[PDB]
């Protein structure tokens, strides 16, 4: 009907604006992607906009930070979308776990980070998948590990350091008691000198869009080997029958969040 | 010879506990072992001299 095309509409053009505010995301230039966000339909649109921030973390590296932020500011507008989004981070790096492909599982390594760095996920599915990259002696986790180091070096101290002693006696029995190569051995020293400065250089707090408070959002523990719900129902349009009630809704949530010279 | 002696703070860790101050060691060809299992295994009754005894106790590190 005409009402069902007006909705398929307009989350086309939702999704649009969506691409065209990550496609176009700034450090400095934040705020104009926060008013493309809040321009469109944050509740209804929330699995795309999580799909959008998915897809520009996964394709750059540099929007990986617009995508922590858009993350955060998703669970500080409401729990459930950043619960959301840290399950389908957490099933994406099952996934890459078990894929046993090294790019995707170093984007999904990446954008767990910056999921943990933006407060919207918690530490500890985090600390887990680096205690079974460290128990996998392999080339291709210890440089995962040594990227979520180098990523969240400031929250690593913050949380446990005595992960980082396991992950340093792992090291070190990988370098003498198990074959390490060359590459292995440069793995292991970056490791070393990741854990000895602490990523000064490259802190876990990341300035330039940390623009959600960290009181109303909500750190939730979503495991990679659980049942992780995605939640992409929600990100594609279906002809809700109290379509009027959720736009109205949707409305309310959007206007309720907006002399000495002589001496 | 200089003291190389670490002050701990806490009384929740080991008193043999290797400290963020220490420089790890990251050690990276071949040794004289002997045959595995050919012979001599060890007879019954004996063991490490203080195996009941416990590595550290509470007053180990005030000591």
């Amino acid at each position: 009907k005409n009402s069902l095309a007006y909705q398929r509409m307009s989350w086309e053009a939702l999704k649009k604006s969506i691409n065209g505010l990550i496609n176009k995301v700034n450090i400095s230039n934040i705020s104009i992607i926060i008013q493309e966000l809040l321009q469109e339909n944050i509740v209804r649109g929330r699995g795309l906009l999580s799909r959008s921030v998915l897809q520009a973390q996964s394709a750059s590296p540099i929007f990986t930070h617009v995508y922590a932020a858009l993350v955060a500011i998703i669970n500080s507008k409401f729990p459930q979308i950043g619960e959301l989004i840290l399950k389908r981070l957490i099933l994406n790096f099952r996934k890459g776990y078990r894929r046993n492909d090294k790019q995707l599982c170093l984007t999904a390594s990446k954008f767990v980070a910056h999921l943990i760095n933006q407060n919207v996920a918690h530490e500890v599915l985090c600390l887990e998948m680096l205690t079974l990259l460290l128990e996998r002696p392999t080339d291709d986790s210890v440089e995962v590990a040594i990227g979520f180091l180098k990523e969240c070096g400031l929250k690593l101290t913050q949380v446990s350091p005595r992960g980082i002693n396991a992950i340093f006696e792992r090291l070190r029995n990988i370098l003498h008691e198990s074959e390490i190569d060359k590459r292995v051995q440069y793995m292991i020293e970056v490791m070393f000198a990741v854990r000895k400065d602490g990523f000064k250089d490259h802190p876990i707090i990341l300035e330039g869009l940390d623009l959600v408070e960290e009181d109303d959002q909500f750190t939730h523990m979503l495991p990679l080997e659980d049942d992780y719900n995605p939640e992409d129902v929600l990100n594609v349009f279906k002809m809700d029958p109290n379509f009027m009630e959720n736009e109205e809704k949707y409305k309310a949530i959007k206007k309720e969040i907006l002399i000495n010279l002589v001496s | 010879p200089n003291v190389v002696f670490i002050k701990t703070e806490d009384p929740d860790l080991p008193a043999f506990y290797f400290d963020p101050l220490i420089n790890p060691i990251s050690h990276r060809s071949q040794e004289p072992l002997p045959d595995d299992d050919e012979e001599f295994e060890l007879p019954e009754f004996v063991e490490p001299f203080l195996k009941d005894t416990p590595l550290y106790t509470d007053n180990t590190a005030n000591g």
